[PDB]
DNA sequence: GAATAA
DNA sequence: GAATAA
DNA sequence: GAATAA
DNA sequence: GAATAA
DNA sequence: GAATAA
DNA sequence: GAATAA
């Protein structure tokens, strides 16, 4: 939902692909995120085996190749990632309290579980955008900034704005003397919440503790539409700003709505009442 | 080896059986009504005047 | 006019699905009058604005509580809804008009697909929901608009124009 | 003569548009539940004993 | 199998609802562990599972 | 070339629904700079081809 | 019946 | 038009 | 001419 | 694209 | 979808 | 199996 594809959670994660990107965001009037493919690779599934005699515990980590990392999808429930800092978003240290892929009652998670030597690859098509438009050229240094989507749910505190709704109506400045009523329609993308969690297994004391050695692999297709050969500040017409959260809030909850329901334009069939 | 016997049993694929919020119920509101149109009156809606259907 | 004699019925059907791109109208109990059938009709009073849902291109903000919002935003096809009336023949008698009173049974039935809730709370699901074209205002009396027709205009260039160009 | 013009108009046959009480809605009660079966305990339902599914 | 019952319908009426239906033996169902004698009594197994029951 | 779509045969002030005002500049400015933007760039909804990295 | 004949 | 679009 | 040669 | 869309 | 849409 | 049996 956010953009960690630049790998913000540590500034140590920059590769020329990020650098190539920055130089393109300089020479570009606008951009599209065309496709985003994520591939998790699980090298190990390792629980901490807790051997407890009364009033003592022996700890050892042990490989479980009969267990696997659960990649959860929240497709039944409205949920949000809290975001504060570029570090606050990390595939590891990022969490929400009282959250479990396993509820004793209604398990709202569609899970995809990967064992050792199996990978979870998932691709998102980030081109939501129709009618010869683009997203503004952007260096992704800014967190609380969201992947291309028409998702309709914004907080009152940090409104994402028209770019976030399906039908975009916005005003780009073009300096003081001019304006652009950049105005497009785009297809709606529900982006659920995604999680990497362990099996919940009650041990004698609470849960078993699993820690997964993995390699996430996240690669992001972008067509950087580079600048004209001649200045056109008036070219922002077909550029849109990203669905970045705007506000003073230090912490910002980036929305995840699981699904876009299908409704019909079709009339009925097999309705008994004759009309 | 991980193996076991069972009936209507399968290797476990993705299962989340809640719909992603797509479901449609269809009723027809049905409101037959016998009514009268009275233009014979002087009172309010009873007059020479066209009586309206506010669809 | 469409005139019905005794033992003849006037049946007319309206297709109230005006709505495109995977949207819906809010769930509504119709107890509220000054509330209008689905339409993209463009004419609203200044006193009781119907709002974006009423114009063809909808741009609206649904609350989703305080912390969130939804810029529900759709396009929909325009429906002119004329005014409909049940009246008598006007026949001058010696004194003013003849007075007719019709025994009739109106029969009004309305197809609706009620898209029921998710199996899990999504206050953020109002994205594809729209509020009805209900009139909003303090006005005790409210005039609900009827515009007879949506004129057809062409994207076609001319033909049989004498000037050569 | 009894005659009149109209559209989607017809000689009036039997119409009662209420169903004779025949209508069927279908939901599936869906109750996925993650659970534990603990035989490691001495307490009540945690024992060597078979745990029951009361369909 | 053959149902003969009286439903009230209030005080003034009754319904001798009366049907035939096919017989269903429903056995008992259980979730248990292997019984394995250890040096001390049985081994203790506890299963992490997700029941999924839809109706 | 202009198609002047002439008025209804009956007043419809509510007919402006499908009318738009021109892109006239509005303001007090005596001098007004009418914008000319040379080109509308073509961008693709197409994914790539002949990209060496395998994915 | 490039000069407007639907 | 396993995530209910009759 | 999974390691980007349009 | 009887309610005028050359 | 001579004005760079791989 | 105009009176709604997907």
């Amino acid at each position: 939902q956010c953009i960690w594809w630049r790998g913000l959670q540590n500034a140590a994660n920059v590769n020329q692909t990020i650098n190539n990107m920055i130089a393109l965001n300089t020479i570009s009037y606008g951009v599209r995120f065309l496709k985003a493919k994520l591939c998790i690779e699980v090298y190990a599934v390792t629980r901490k085996r807790l051997i407890q005699t009364g009033a003592t515990s022996y700890y050892t980590d042990d490989f479980e190749q009969g267990q696997n990392l659960f990649i959860g999808w929240a497709d039944r429930k409205a949920e949000s990632i809290p975001i504060t800092t570029p570090a606050d978003l990390d595939e590891t240290k990022l969490t929400v309290a009282n959250t479990t892929l396993f509820d004793a009652n209604n398990d709202n998670i569609t899970k995809e579980e990967v064992p050792t030597r199996e990978k979870w690859c998932h691709t998102w098509d980030l081109d939501v955008l129709n009618h010869n438009y683009l997203w503004e050229p952007n260096n992704l240094d800014s967190q609380w900034t969201l992947i291309p989507g028409a998702q309709a749910v914004q907080p009152t505190a940090t409104p994402i704005g028209p770019t976030y709704q399906e039908i975009v109506i916005a005003t780009k400045a073009i300096g003081a003397n001019e304006s652009a009523l950049v105005t497009t329609i785009q297809d709606r993308r529900s982006y659920p919440r995604l999680m990497l969690s362990q099996p919940q297994i009650k041990d004698e004391t609470d849960t078993m503790k699993f820690k997964y050695q993995i390699r996430i692999s996240t690669e992001l297709e972008m067509e950087h539409h580079i600048k004209p050969d001649i200045a056109n500040p008036w070219l922002t017409r077909q550029t849109l700003p990203l669905p970045a959260l705007s506000g003073d809030g230090t912490t910002r909850y980036v929305p995840c709505v699981p699904y876009e329901t299908h409704v019909s334009q079709r009339n009925w069939n097999h309705v008994g009442e004759y009309l | 080896t991980k193996e076991g016997y069972g009936k209507h049993i399968t290797s476990m694929h993705v299962r989340n059986i809640f719909n992603q919020g797509n479901q449609v119920i269809r009723n027809i509101v049905k409101q037959q009504r016998y009514e009268l149109l009275d233009f014979t009156g002087t009172e309010a809606g009873t007059t020479n005047l066209p009586k309206i259907i506010p669809y």
